Parts: structure tokens; C-alpha cells; sequence
DNA sequence: TTTTTTCGATCGTATGTTGTAACTATCTC
DNA sequence: GAGATAGTTACAACATACGATCG
């Protein structure tokens, strides 16, 4: 199976057309672009019929099997599109996909969309059956580090001029949402035919629609950026994330930090990182955390986390977000007079 | 009769729309240059002009003179669209029609050419209420749309739509109308209606609108009814006081400055309407916690409390942290002891008195 | 479901009432775990469902006896939690109540057994009240619990209580020595740890719990001098955390009693550990730690979905903080 | 025979007690001719939301014309009074919460009224509608036909979507005070030819909080207990309220730090068999009232005038710290009351504890 | 077949109930005067006669002779209601019918006229277990029921009902029965059943009842079963684990003297003898209260306790009242947390160890 | 090169599969 | 040409999956 990125998909399609294409990722924009490119190439090759189905427990696989088996009087060269569930395929879906791969024809072009597959999902009969005749395009949203380059390139290909301040504003306002950023660039191009996009011009037609995950919040806490942590927490609250997930994600790192701080008194940090299986890239940030939090801290934080968990579980309270904000400020170097810690 | 202000003053032209320049300018440029997308989506808060702008765009698309951003308003198509009798404009209340069977018949009409219009316009409002099968049918229709049909969507909860639907339409987000624009619109409407008014009443109504023009018009109608055909400062102030439901912040402000009479008056006002005392204590505790967090870092306060941002900022800047902590602890003790008090009101009064005048003695 | 000797008297009483027809329709048995109340309830159920009773024991050959042996008697109902769950829901209670209305298949008595009344939810307990107050004719209910005070007062008021007293200490020690081979001190300590109920000590000995207790004792012996109570986490973070917390609380109580001066201690097989605990800790700190341990054990047993590791880590860090001078200690309150 | 609450429902705007602002606004709107198409009524239970809605419907549909003073004698008024008017569609939202019912209702809104000039939908308990039901009413509510009016009543307005709130005129009814309730009870009893006493009516008004339905229910219960009369003794027995004189005497004895008087009062109460938790609650209330009087001179109400002077004396003598100490001690005693061996024993122990820690005259120290 | 005393002796007439004079008088006056409400609510503790009074009222309403406060008890309606198979008396168990669908189905049938009786009575038991939707659905019809329906509600936790429901019905609160009333009822029942008894056994059973007559009957049945069909002082004392001897006095003296060894020895002896710890704590609390009472006035000491006067007076003179209050508070805290401890003995030992620290 | 959640009980919406009743077309006398 | 039988369409009941609220 070939492995590719969205930029190389067009080159591969020009090279030739394969039997099956797998589009796995979490970025709707890149998935849509890849699907559109593949369908345009197929239509150029002579695929004028397309079908789409949604994979779910209440799915009619008989129709799909009949479509695969049946011929066409004149409208041949069929294209089939599948949309996997957000959670991912299960054993029933695994065997259904294996059966579908068994009934594969040269005139049928298969496309699959869904989230990134894990090792357990990857190690499946249907997945291995397509290994010799498949190409997988990875569509992952770039991080904040690589985002400005992507924004600059996208603006360049649209024949627009972006200032550094405008690029920073666009990255800040639409972080983790590339579809919104592309639509914003299109609207800006519509507003200003001359294509000159300055800071005051962009600031007028931009709204905050960022998307985050709990791992981003934990990373912000580790780095020590109060503003970014608060912004991420507010965005997560607006989205409607479950507080328990955030509590567990913070708990894992907090307990790891407590153990490392306790056992680093008479041991080098590198050996501890090696023993605890810390990823190489993260070892940087963790280090500075151990240079910013004392043993007196990381105990008040644990106490506050336990109190928040108890309040959420037994009391069914609604002030979980306030305690989360307090803990976020506590992890950053702030007084946090402890009247709110109940210590 | 006199009709209703909200219905009577529907924007019938792009010039009548208040604000929303970043959307109107883009739409006008697109219409002038011929760059028209297949699907448009409009998002924003309540009463910001999503439906009005959608109807104006639909009118502009199918005008007799041509595709223009300034509809004539006199040809038969414009009048029919204004009156809601245009054959080629199909308006779908997705909230009322959610089942797939209802949507299928409406979506199957795309196979017929327009009768008396260049485009066949579908205006689906409240589209976030559709079911999964309806969304699938809509996506299938949008995959291969005929060149002579356009789709306009309006909703207040865009996150409810599938990503597949979102990725195939151009989205415009409307903003709040701000106090000044709302006040100017209210003044213009009252001047056109020949209704006496005062600047202070208009300012109060605009401030109470909270970024919604429909709320402002409803409040203006209620004030006119209360004032007996006139808008006056005293009548509007009394009406707003009747609807006022922010006793927690006022109580906090009165307590912080040690004003017992104001505290008693606020307690009486809260008791006048049906309120839960424990809820009031919880709200006061939350406000104190937010003030403490803001004191720790200015970024703690977000856009959710934009209505009372100034008062919270002033309290954070003025009050020392120690007083805030003392009040928070006193209110915690009061909430803890509330169940065993002789009465809920008596418990709240005792706790407020203790916060006002007394200081607990801690061990050691 | 072993039949212990000390169940001979009590049974001979209860069944006697059922012979005379003076039997209460709702019997609540109070007994510690391992006392064999389940065996007594099973014997009573077998007696009630026998079509041809002889003496105080079932015939064993009638159709009812055969069905009970096969475990497919239509008129026998059991209310227990699901395999993966921990509480008894209201749906099962409602279904049993609706099924009780119709006549018995074999035209005899109907028996309903609740495995543990303490696991009933509030909704299930409230739903059971109406059925328990005025059950249909020839219907018998059996309930078992450890602490009747934990049950709903209205539910409790509708039952006849019967209490099983543990046998004397010497008899229990002799029985345990007969069953298993061990030192006298170990047997006595196991018996006292189980509140004097035989079988629970046998459960401790037959399993690997004794090795876990030894590991916990060694860890505590290491931790007490140095003062690093965090190291105990590995010895406490387990699915059987409440039992180990109970053992730790017992050790602390024994140390405190030794400090005050006493002749009897629950942990008689480890004098050194209790002596070290008494020497190295003051009475106030011992009381505070004991209270915290009991509170954390209660929270673990009560709250559903609580995270074990976080609570144990917080408890250990709190204890370490308390060990520092000049720290205000908790005081019990309403 | 007929229940007072149902019998004495207001039938004209003059019969409504309080709610002056809402009535004035409605009358001005009806007189001027500026009539909206969506009204929302909010307030606590038993304040007259449904009554005012029905009065507004009568005014809209009266045969004489659109007036703020319905005649009350034409066919439409009588039918609305009897609940048999065809054009007044009353919906119980608490029962029909499903979207299917809402769609069925909306499918027949364009048909003209049978006999009246308007078709009025009165939806009660609208806060119980489902989310789909709420979202299905947005467009029809925003732009109803000319001959359609919507009236909504609820006690939990905050559960409605903001979109619904933005489309209607909101009126918040306020709880009634003691004076208005007492006057209404006096009027009703005078019309019913039932003997009464001022103190009984004052007690009933204070015990009804700010709801007239509760006051009428308590009046019916008192009439049943009193055997055709409303007497102060009967009402006091029904409400289980002890004389304020005894509680004030107990508080004064506790303050003076004379145990013999306290024990004598306890024995006297036990002779009658006074409820002890009620005694503790009354003492706590008296202490709280004294503290409030210390805070503000005008805190004391009129109902306590009979003892007002006495109260003032304490406010002039007892330091605030002593009042706080007594209040806290009694609160703790009430907290620990359930677990005491007996209620009498618990109250006696609480009073002994209060005497032992008396700020000025503690019990003698043993030699 | 055999019916327990609680089921057998359910009152069948207004004159057969014990206590609750105010409720009975109010109901009788309302029935006589013709002022009949359409919504009655009964509140109180457990086993006080809420359901009994509700059934008596329902029987009186539908009696063939007429609406009277003294049902005949012999006509067809009275007999059918007593047997619990009367068509027009619909009894709902809200603890198992919490679903709003059941409530809607019940309300849909209120338009039908009664079959035989002049009223259609609905008796909802454990109404506090209904869901919020059920209460809201009830509200409208409960406000203005048809002329041929009545609602009777019985609950033990009226706090959980919404204020809107409480505002629509006449509320009757039932007081907890006194010790003397329970003792008299037990004596009457035993005399009617021809069972030997002694005054002290009845006194102990009434005291242990704690204001609930159902609990008293259950305890009496247990004593009869465990006492070879006879109620005797020794049998009841053994069943309840009465302290009898002055073990509590010695234990409190040892606690006050701050002698840990003596306290532990006494606790070990008590555990070996197998007494009830709750009774021990209650006796200690009573002794502390008596000692505190005596300090205020020497004459406060009871005459029935004229066997340990010297020790009690010594304790009263030697111990300041503040220490007595501290010990009382500690014992109350121990009693509160006793059921939640790993073992009763462990909890008692913890309480005593905590109390031993209050000595300089 | 990964790290993703508390549980029980209750209410509401939409879709798929199976069974029954009423009316129409076809078959037989 | 009429009555009886077979076939078709519409409505109701039961089962499954997904989303939301309060304790
Ligand atoms: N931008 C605007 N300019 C002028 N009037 C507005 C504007 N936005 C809202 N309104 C007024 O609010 C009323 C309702 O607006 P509506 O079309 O419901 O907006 P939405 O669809 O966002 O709720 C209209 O009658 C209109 O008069
Ligand atoms: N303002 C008022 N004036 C006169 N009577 C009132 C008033 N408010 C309530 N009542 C009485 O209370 C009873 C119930 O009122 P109701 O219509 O239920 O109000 P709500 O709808 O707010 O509960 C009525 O029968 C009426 O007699
Ligand atoms: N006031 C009373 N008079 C006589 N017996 C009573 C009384 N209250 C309760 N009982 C007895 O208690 C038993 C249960 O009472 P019950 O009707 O369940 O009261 P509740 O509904 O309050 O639990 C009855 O069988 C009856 O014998
Ligand atoms: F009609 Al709206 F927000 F209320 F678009
Ligand atoms: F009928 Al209501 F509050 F009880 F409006
Ligand atoms: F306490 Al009950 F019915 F048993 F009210
Ligand atoms: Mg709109
Ligand atoms: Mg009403
Ligand atoms: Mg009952
Ligand atoms: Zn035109
Ligand atoms: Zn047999
Ligand atoms: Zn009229
Ligand atoms: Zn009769």
C-alpha cells in the first residue's frame, strides 16, 4: 500500500489510477479536497456514476452487494463511497468490509472516509486484503507551529497579499479549523478585489471559531501560558466537552509530575524519563515544569482535583468549570490564596 | 391595530439593513461579478437579520432587470417575493417538517425547470432540526445540484449540522448590533411613527436589548403600552425594574460598600418575585469566585459575561483580595448552615448581616 | 454454601414457627459475612417448597425437591445484582412484583430471596414497600443484610428481624484450627479482624490475602521510621482497597490502645509494628490518621465511579503533611 | 359547598388584587389599539396568571368590542366563564408535550374563528414542552395570521429558549403582600357570612407567604376545623404555632441567666406538651428578629407590635456578639436534635449548654 | 394464611384509631357541614395511620346510606372497600407507576362516570416517588377536577413535592404517637388476643417503638415468636439487649477519670457478654444529661434512681458543666457515625478514645 | 513512535419489520 | 350478474438506536 499526503495525491493520480483509495484523518477540508480531486480524475477517466453510503449498525449491505454484483447496460465504471463511523469499524463492520473487498471489480472504484485507524483497526483482514492495491492519504490538521506556513501558501495560491499581523490574527482566530479559515480567505478576497489584505481590513471580518482538545489544554498548562489555557478552556466549555475527560487527562500528567518530582531528589532526570517512557519531544516541556513547581505545590493541585472529582461525582454540582479555572491558574505561577482550595 | 413594529419594519432593501457590512458588501460584490456559490449558510444570534438578508438575496437573484445587488422593488417578481407568493421561491420550515418523507417531496421538485425565474431558490430555515435521513437526502441533492437552483440556509446552531453539509456551502456569521446602532434604529423608527420619546429612554432600551434588534422592538412596544402612547424615562425605568433579574450582583455591590439599607431593599425586591434563596447564594458565590479569578489574571473574564463586564472589572480593581476572600468564606459558611436556619429568608439575611458587620474568629 | 454447626439451633427455632403456621411473611436476617445466613435461607426455602415435608427436613424425592435440585423451580425467585453491575435496579423488582400476582404453577408456596438488601437502590426499596406490606397468600420473603440501620426505615418496619450471634471465641479458634493449620496467634488475629465471625477468617487464609497483609505490614514498617507514606500506594492501590484500609485502621487503633495501655489488641501476631507505631507517633496524629483512613474507606465504598488511585494518593500526601509540625488537625463534627 | 379557590376566581379587572402594572399596561394597550400577538406571563404559584389571561381573552372577544372593561354579561363572557367558548383553545402543555400534537395544532391555525373576532390559544405550563415543540412554534409565533393570538403562562420562564422569549411581550407577576391577602380574606369571609377575628386572619395571611391559593386553602381548612367559624385559637392549633409571649419569656430567662425560670418554663410547656422543635424554631426566629432590629430600626414588622417595645429593650441591651453566640448555640442544638435520646432531653441539654457558656454569668465553677 | 398483627388489626372505623384527634375532628366537621374538598394530602412519620385514615374517608364518601363520618360497615360498598376490591376506589402505587405514560392513561379515563358509587376516588400512595412530568401532568386536572372525582394523597416526604402541587390540596399532618397511647393499644390488642403480658414488657416495647405503631406491632410479634408464645420482661429485655445493671455508670466514671485501661477492660467484658452498643451509648447519654441537670438544681435528680445517688452527686460536683457538654457532644458524634464504621465495637472504641483526650 | 469518560432512572424522536382490517378486482357458479 | 375468494393498501404495535436532563 502506498502512503501519501494531500499535496502528492494529484501527482499520484496523474501517474495512474488505483483500485481503492483510503482517506483517513480528522481534517474535513483536506478530506473533501482529496475526494473532489479523486472524483474529478475518475470522471475524466470515464466514471459518470457515483454512490455514497453511511456505515452504521442500521446499514443495508444487501444494496451494496447488489450494486457490486450487478452490471450496467450503458452506465458502467461505477464509483462507491463509504463513510466510516466516528468510533471506527467493529467486528461486524470488519467482516462486512472483508466481504465487500471480496466482491471487487475493475470497473468499481472504492473510496473510504473516516478517522485515523488504530493498530487494532489496522490489523484486519479487509485492511490487509487491500494492501497490495491501495493508496492511503493522511489528512492531519497542522499544528500551530506549521499553521502560518500553510496560511501563507494558501493565500499565495489565491493571488493575495497577507501581512504578518494579518496572518497571526487569522491563525489565532481559526486555530484547528481550516475550513473556516479557507472560507474567511475567500470572503476577504470577495470583499477586496485589489487583494491587499492589511491588519485593519482582516480584523473587521474575522470571528473567533477555534477548535481545541484536552491535550492542548494540558500542554498549555505544562508550558505555563495562563491566557492560552483560559482561552482553550472557554472554547472547550462552549463546545460542550465532558469535564471528566479533562479531569482524567490532567490527572495522568499531574500524577506523573508528582512522582518525577518526588524521585528526582537523588536521580538524574534523563534516567527517570527513560524509565517512565516519556516521548522525546515532550521531555523539554516536562523539564521546565519540574523547574517551576515545588513540592509544596502539586499537593494543593492534587487536593483541588480530588475535591472537584468528588463534587462532580457525589454532589452533582455545577461549579466544576470554576474549579477547573482555579486549578489552571494554580498550575501557572500565581498566588491562589488557598481559601478556594479549602486547605 | 397599528401592526407590530417587528413585522412592519422588515428591511426591504440592502440600505435598510443595520450594520452587517462585512456580509452585505461581499454579497453585493459577488452578485456584481457573477461569482455566485451553490449553497449559502447564515449564522448568528437571535434577531440579527439572517432571514431578512436571505429574503433580500433571494429577491435580488430573481429580479426582472437582472442579477443585481439593488433590486428595483417594483416589478412583479419583487412584489410577489415581498408578499410571499412567488412560485419559484420555496421556503421550508425545517423545524415543522423534520421527517424524511416530508423532505423528500420538497427535494424532488429540483427536476422541474423554473416557471418565471432565472433560478429556483430554496430557503430552508431552522435547518438544524432535520433528522439524519433528511440530512442524507439534502447531501445527496447538494452533491449534484442543477445549475438553475440555489440553496439558502439559516440557523443559530451551525455546530449541529454534519461536517459534510458544512463543507459544501459558504458560511456568513452575523454579529451583535451594538448599542449605538440599536439606539439609532429605534430613534429613526419612533420618528417615523410619530411617537414622543426621550434620549435616556432610548439609551436604556438599547442597553437592555443586548445586541438583538427584535428584543429592542419588543421592549419598545411594551414601553409604549405602559406609557400610554408615549415613551418616557420614568416609564421605561419602571418597566425595566419590573423585569430586572440581577439581584445577585446588586447585592454583592451593596454588601461590599457596607450599605445595610440597600441590602434590605434588594432582599425585599428579590422576595417580591419567586426566587430560590439557595440559588441566590450560589450565584453570589460564583460572582465572588469570578471576581477573585479576575484579580488573579485579567484574562479570567470571558465573553460570556459581556453584559456585566464593566461592573465586574470595577469590583475587581477596587476591592482588596482579602475582603473578597472573607466574603467568600462567610457565604460558604452561610450556605452550609442554611438548611438548619429557621427560614431560608432568615438564613440569607443573617449571612448577609454577618458579611456586612461581623468577622469570624478562626482557631489558633 | 457450607452448613456450619452453629446454625443448628437457630434453624430449629425458625422452622418450628413455620410448622405451626405462625410464620411472618417477611424475615430479615442480620449476620456478618461468612456466618452462613445464605445456607439457612436455602434450607428454609427447601422446607417451604417441599410437597411432602417430613419432620423438619424435606423429603428429597417429591417433584418440588427434584426441581429445587435442578434449580428450575417456577415458584422460586432470586433478586441479585447483575454480573457486571453492583446494585439491584428497580426493573427487576417490578418484574418480580408483577409475576407474583399470578397463581403458582405447582399450586404451593412462593419464595422470594433477596441476596443483599443493602444493595437495593432507593427506587427499588420504595417500589418493594407496597408488595412487602400486603403480599398475596402463600408468599414468603427472605432478606439478608449486615447493618439494618443502613436500610430504609419504612422497609425495615415491615419485617421481622432475626439476629445471628457469632459463637464464642474459643470455639471459633478451635474450629479454625481444625479446618486449617496455622499458629494460634495468626488464627486469633484473623478471627478478630473479621469481628469474630468464623468463615471470614477461613476466607482470608484460603486465599492469598494473607500475603497481601504481610506485604502491607512490611511496607508500613519501612515507612513509619523514615516518614515516606507515599510508598504505601503500591500496597494499597488494588481492587480490594477497603479491606487493606480496614487492616491499616486496625493497626493504628492497636497502636493507640497500646499507647493508652491495654491488654487486648486486634493484631496479636505483630507486636513490633504496633510498638514502633506507638513510639514514633503522637496520639493526636494517630487519631487524625485513623479518621482520615476511615473516611476515605467510606468514600471508596459509597461513591460510584470514584477514582481509587487519586483518592489514595491524596490521602497519603495529606497524612505526610499532617506529620509536619505546626499543622492544624481535623476535628470531628456533625 | 363549592371550593373557595374555584368559586372566587376574578371575572373583571376590578376584582384582581395587586398586579397594578400589568393591568395598567393591558388596559392602555386595549384602549390605544396596539395589540401584540404573543404574551408571556411569569410569577410564583397562585398569583393570577391564568385569571389575567382569561380576562384578557374576554376583553378581546367581548361582543361589545375590544375594551379593557368586559361587560361580563354577553354570551361570549358567560361561555368563557364556564369554559365552553369555542374560540378560546386552552392547551395543557404539561400533558401534550410531544411534537406531533404541536404539528396538529399548527396545521389548523389559518381557519377563521367560529363566532368570535379572534382565535386565542392559551397554553398553560408551556415550560414542559419538548425542544422540538419549542422549535416548531418559532415561525408561526413570529408571523401569525391576523386573527390569531397566543397567550403563554409559566412559573419557570428561564427554561424557555431565548428565541421564544424574543418573540413575545413579557409580564412578571409579583408575590402579594400580607395586607392585600388579609383584605381579600376579609372581603371573602364577609361575602360568605362567616364569623372571623383579626388575629386569625393575620396569622393566615402570614402563613400563606405570597400566594392567594394557599391562603384560600388554609381558610377552608380552618373553617373545617373551627366548625363554621374562623377563630384565633382554632387557627393557632391548626398551624401549630405557640404564643410569642412564651418564647420571648424563655429568651429573656436565658439572657438573664437564671436556670430556675428556664426549668419552670420547660415544665410548664411539657404540661401542655408543646412541640420542642417548634419551640427551638421560634426562639431562633426571635433572636434573628432582634439581630435585624439591631441592624436597622425599621426591620421589625407590624405583626409583632404587641411585643415590639419588649423586643426594642433587648436590642438596646444585648451586645451583638451575645446574640450571635446564642443564635449559633441554638442552631447547633437543632442540628444535633435528631440523634438525642429524646427531643425534650435534647432541648434541655441545649439550654443547659447555652447557660453554661453564658458570656456574663456562667454556671458556678466546681471547687 | 396466617395474618400478622399489623394486617389483622387495621382500624375499620373512625373510633378504632389511636390519636390524631385533630385530623378526625376536621374530617368529621367537613363531612357534616357539607364542605367537601377535592384534594386531600396526608403527611407524617411512618406507621401513623395515613393509609388507614385515607381508606376510612374513602369508605365514608361512598357509603350507600350517605356521606357520613360514621360509615355503617355493613352495606355492600363498605364490605367491598374493606376487602380491597371496590370498582370505584382506584388505588395507585406511585412507587411502581412513576412513568408519565401511566399518569396520562389514568387521566384520560376521568371523564367516565363512576360504576356503582357516587364518587370515583383515587388513592395515590407514595406519591413522592412520581416523576416531575407526572406532577406537571396532574396539576391541571387536580386544580379543577370534574364533580364526580376525588383525590387522596398519602406521603411521608412532603418536601419533595413541588409547591404547585402542595398549593392545590388540603394538608393534614399526623403527629407521632405518644408512649402512653402505644402502650394502651398494645395492652388492648394483647387482651383481645388472649396473650399473657407484663407491664414492664409493654413499657419497653412502647419506648422502643419511637412513635411508630407499626414498629411496636412488629416488635411485639417478634417477641411473641421468640418467647414461646408469651410476652415476658426477660424475653423482651434479651431481645432488646437492655443494659439493666449499672455498666454505663462505671463506664462513664472510667471515662471521666481518664483511665484508658479500665475503659478498655470494661469494653472487652461487654463485648464478651454480647450487649447492644446503641443501648450503651443511649444510656451513657442519659446519665450525662441527668448529671448536667442535677448541677443546676439538686432536686432535679429523679426519685426512681435512688440507688446510685452518691456516685451521681459526686460526678456532678466534681466535673464542670463544660466538660459534661463536651462528653455529651462526643457521644452524640459517636452515635451518629456508628453504623458507618467498619464494626460497631471499632466505632465505640474510637469514640471512647477520642473522649479520653479531654483531660488536662 | 501515543496518551481520550460517572451511573441510574426517565422522556422524546425517528426508522424498520410484522400483523390485521377494509376495499377492490378477479374467479366461479 | 352476484357472491365468494384473493390481492393490495393503510394503520397500528413492537423492537432498536441515538440524544438530552436531573439526581
Ligand atoms: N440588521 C437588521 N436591520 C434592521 N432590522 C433588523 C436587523 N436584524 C433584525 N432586524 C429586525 O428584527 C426582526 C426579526 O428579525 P429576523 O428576520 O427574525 O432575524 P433572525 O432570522 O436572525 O431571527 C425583523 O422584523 C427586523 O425588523
Ligand atoms: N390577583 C388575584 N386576585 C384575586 N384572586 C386571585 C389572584 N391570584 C390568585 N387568586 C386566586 O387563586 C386561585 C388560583 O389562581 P390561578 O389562576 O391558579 O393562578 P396561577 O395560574 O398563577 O396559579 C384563583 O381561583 C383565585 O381565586
Ligand atoms: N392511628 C392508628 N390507630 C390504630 N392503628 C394504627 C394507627 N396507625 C397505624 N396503625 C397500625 O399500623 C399498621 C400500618 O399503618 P399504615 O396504614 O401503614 O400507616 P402509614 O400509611 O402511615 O404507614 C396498621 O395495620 C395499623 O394496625
Ligand atoms: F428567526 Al431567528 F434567530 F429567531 F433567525
Ligand atoms: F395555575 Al398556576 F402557578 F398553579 F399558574
Ligand atoms: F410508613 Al407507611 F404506608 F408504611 F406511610
Ligand atoms: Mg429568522
Ligand atoms: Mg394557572
Ligand atoms: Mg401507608
Ligand atoms: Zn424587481
Ligand atoms: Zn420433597
Ligand atoms: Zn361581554
Ligand atoms: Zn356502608
Amino acid at each position: 500500500m502506498i502512503r501519501l499526503y494531500p499535496e502528492q495525491l494529484r501527482a499520484q493520480l496523474n501517474e495512474g489510477l488505483r483500485a481503492a483509495y483510503l482517506l483517513l484523518g480528522n481534517d474535513p477540508l483536506l478530506l473533501q479536497e482529496s475526494q473532489d480531486a479523486v472524483r474529478q480524475v475518475a470522471a475524466a477517466q470515464g466514471f459518470e456514476e457515483h454512490h455514497t453510503f453511511s456505515i452504521d449498525p442500521n446499514t443495508d449491505w444487501n444494496a451494496i452487494f447488489s450494486l457490486c454484483q450487478a452490471m450496467s447496460l450503458f452506465a458502467s465504471r461505477q464509483t462507491l463511497l463509504l463513510l466510516l463511523p466516528e468510533n471506527g469499524p467493529n467486528a461486524a463492520i470488519n467482516e462486512q468490509l472483508l466481504t465487500l473487498t471480496g466482491l471487487l471489480h475493475d470497473d468499481l472504484l472504492l473510496i473510504v472516509r473516516g478517522n485515523k485507524l488504530s493498530k487494532a483497526q489496522e490489523n484486519a483482514a479487509w485492511f490487509t486484503a487491500l494492501a497490495n492495491r491501495s493508496v492511503q492519504v493522511t489528512c492531519q490538521t497542522p499544528e500551530q507551529a506549521q499553521l502560518p506556513r500553510w496560511v501563507a501558501a494558501r493565500a499565495k495560491q489565491l493571488n493575495l497579499e497577507l501581512d504578518d499581523a494579518a496572518n497571526q490574527v487569522l491563525c489565532y482566530c481559526y486555530e484547528g479549523n481550516l475550513l473556516a479559515l479557507a472560507q474567511a480567505l475567500e470572503r476577504l478576497s470577495l470583499l477586496w478585489p485589489d487583494g491587499k489584505l492589511t491588519l485593519p481590513r482582516v480584523e473587521q471580518a474575522v470571528n473567533d471559531a477555534a477548535h481545541f482538545t484536552p491535550f492542548h489544554w494540558v500542554d498549555a498548562l505544562l508550558m505555563g501560558k495562563s491566557k492560552r489555557a483560559l482561552h482553550i478552556l472557554q472554547q472547550l466549555r462552549l463546545e460542550g466537552s465532558e469535564p471528566v475527560i479533562l479531569l482524567r487527562t490532567l490527572q495522568r500528567e499531574l500524577l506523573l509530575l508528582v512522582n518525577l518530582k518526588r524521585q528526582s531528589a537523588h536521580t538524574p532526570l534523563r534516567a527517570l524519563f527513560d524509565k517512565h517512557r516519556v516521548w522525546q519531544n515532550r521531555r523539554g516541556m516536562m523539564g521546565e515544569a519540574l523547574n517551576r513547581l515545588s513540592q509544596t505545590q502539586l499537593r494543593q493541585a492534587v487536593q483541588l482535583l480530588t475535591r472537584t472529582e468528588l463534587t462532580l461525582k457525589q454532589d452533582y454540582g455545577q461549579s466544576v468549570w470554576a474549579e477547573l479555572e482555579g486549578l489552571s491558574l494554580l498550575l501557572c505561577h500565581k498566588p491562589l490564596a488557598d481559601v478556594f482550595i479549602d486547605g | 391595530s397599528y401592526q407590530v413594529l417587528a413585522r412592519k419594519w422588515r428591511p426591504q432593501t440592502f440600505a435598510d439593513v443595520v450594520g452587517q457590512e462585512h456580509v452585505l458588501t461581499a454579497l453585493a460584490n459577488g452578485l456584481s461579478l457573477g461569482r455566485i456559490h451553490h449553497a449559502y449558510l447564515f449564522s448568528g444570534t437571535r434577531g440579527v437579520g439572517k432571514t431578512s438578508i436571505a429574503r433580500l438575496l433571494a429577491k435580488g437573484l430573481n429580479c426582472e432587470t437582472g442579477i443585481t445587488a439593488t433590486p428595483c422593488g417594483v416589478c412583479d417578481n419583487c412584489r410577489e417575493i415581498e408578499q410571499g407568493r412567488f412560485v419559484d421561491l420555496i421556503e421550508i420550515d425545517a423545524a415543522s417538517r423534520t421527517k424524511v418523507e416530508d423532505t423528500r417531496d420538497l427535494l424532488d421538485n429540483v427536476q422541474y425547470a423554473p416557471a418565471r425565474g432565472r433560478f429556483k431558490v430554496y430557503l430552508i430555515d431552522e435547518v438544524h432540526m432535520l433528522s439524519r435521513h433528511s440530512f442524507n437526502a439534502l447531501l445527496k441533492t447538494l452533491e449534484e445540484p442543477p445549475e438553475h437552483v440555489k440553496f439558502l440556509l439559516a440557523t443559530t446552531d451551525p455546530q449541529k449540522l454534519p461536517v459534510t453539509i458544512l463543507s459544501r456551502c459558504l458560511q456568513f456569521h452575523l454579529k451583535a448590533l451594538d448599542v449605538e446602532q440599536i439606539r439609532h434604529q429605534l430613534e429613526h423608527i419612533l420618528n417615523e411613527e410619530h411617537i414622543a420619546h426621550e434620549p435616556r429612554a432610548l439609551q436604556l432600551l438599547a442597553r437592555a436589548a443586548e445586541g438583538s434588534l427584535r428584543d429592542a422592538l419588543s421592549l419598545t412596544d411594551q414601553a409604549i403600552a405602559s406609557g400610554d402612547g408615549q415613551v418616557s424615562t420614568q416609564a421605561v425605568s419602571a418597566m425595566l425594574g419590573t423585569l430586572d433579574d440581577d439581584q445577585a450582583l446588586s447585592l454583592v455591590e451593596a454588601m461590599v460598600e457596607a450599605n445595610g439599607e440597600r441590602v434590605m431593599a434588594l432582599i425585599n425586591e428579590a422576595a417580591a418575585r419567586g426566587i430560590e434563596w439557595e440559588a441566590l447564594l450560589v450565584e453570589m458565590l460564583g460572582l465572588l469566585h469570578r471576581i477573585a479569578m479576575v484579580q488573579l489574571s485579567p484574562a479570567a473574564l470571558g465573553n460570556d459575561m459581556a453584559a456585566i463586564e464593566l461592573r465586574m472589572r470595577e469590583l475587581a480593581r477596587t476591592i482588596p483580595p482579602t475582603d473578597i476572600q472573607l466574603y467568600y468564606q462567610t457565604l460558604l459558611i452561610g450556605r452550609k448552615e442554611l438548611p438548619y436556619a429557621p427560614d431560608r429568608r432568615m438564613g440569607v439575611e443573617m449571612t448577609l448581616l454577618r458579611a456586612l458587620a461581623f468577622h469570624p474568629r478562626m482557631p489558633l | 454454601m457450607r452448613w456450619y454447626p452453629w446454625l443448628r439451633p437457630d434453624f430449629e427455632k425458625l422452622v418450628a414457627s413455620y410448622q405451626a403456621g405462625r410464620g411472618h411473611h417477611a424475615l430479615l436476617i442480620q449476620a456478618l459475612p461468612g456466618m452462613g445466613d445464605d445456607a439457612l435461607i436455602y434450607a428454609l426455602s427447601r422446607y417451604l417448597l417441599c410437597q411432602q415435608p417430613q419432620g423438619h427436613k424435606s423429603c428429597g424425592h417429591c417433584r418440588g425437591c427434584q426441581l429445587m435440585q435442578a434449580g428450575t423451580h417456577p415458584d422460586y425467585y432470586t433478586l441479585a445484582p447483575e454480573k457486571g453491575k453492583n446494585t439491584l435496579g428497580v426493573d427487576a423488582v417490578r418484574e418480580v412484583t408483577e409475576k407474583l400476582n399470578e397463581h403458582a404453577r405447582l399450586g404451593g408456596a412462593k419464595v422470594v430471596w433477596v441476596t443483599d438488601a443493602a444493595l437495593l437502590t432507593d427506587a427499588a426499596a420504595n417500589a418493594l414497600l407496597k408488595t412487602l406490606e400486603e403480599p398475596p397468600a402463600e408468599t414468603w420473603f427472605f432478606l439478608a443484610t449486615r447493618e439494618p440501620e443502613r436500610l430504609l426505615a419504612t422497609l425495615r418496619s415491615r419485617c421481622r428481624l432475626h439476629y445471628l450471634a457469632p459463637p464464642p471465641e474459643q470455639y471459633a479458634v478451635t474450629w479454625l484450627s481444625r479446618e486449617v493449620t496455622m499458629s494460634q496467634d495468626a488464627l486469633l488475629a484473623a478471627l478478630r479482624l473479621s469481628a469474630g465471625s468464623p468463615g471470614a477468617a477461613l476466607a482470608l487464609f484460603q486465599g492469598d490475602n494473607w500475603q497481601a497483609r504481610e506485604t502491607l505490614c512490611q511496607a508500613l514498617a519501612y515507612s513509619v521510621p523514615s516518614g515516606d507514606w507515599y510508598s504505601l500506594l503500591a500496597a494499597l492501590n488494588h481492587e480490594q482497597a477497603p479491606a487493606r484500609l480496614h487492616w491499616l485502621a486496625t493497626l493504628l487503633m492497636d497502636a493507640l490502645k497500646r499507647h493508652h495501655g491495654a491488654a487486648q489488641v486486634t493484631n496479636v501476631d505483630v507486636p513490633g509494628l504496633v510498638a514502633e507505631l506507638a513510639n514514633h507517633l503522637s496520639p493526636s496524629r494517630l487519631q487524625a490518621i485513623l479518621g482520615d483512613v476511615c473516611h476515605i474507606r467510606e468514600q471508596l465504598m459509597s461513591v460510584t465511579g470514584i477514582n481509587r488511585e487519586l483518592l489514595i494518593t491524596d490521602l497519603l500526601l495529606r497524612i505526610e503533611h499532617y506529620l509536619q509540625p505546626g499543622v492544624v488537625l481535623p476535628v470531628p463534627h456533625l
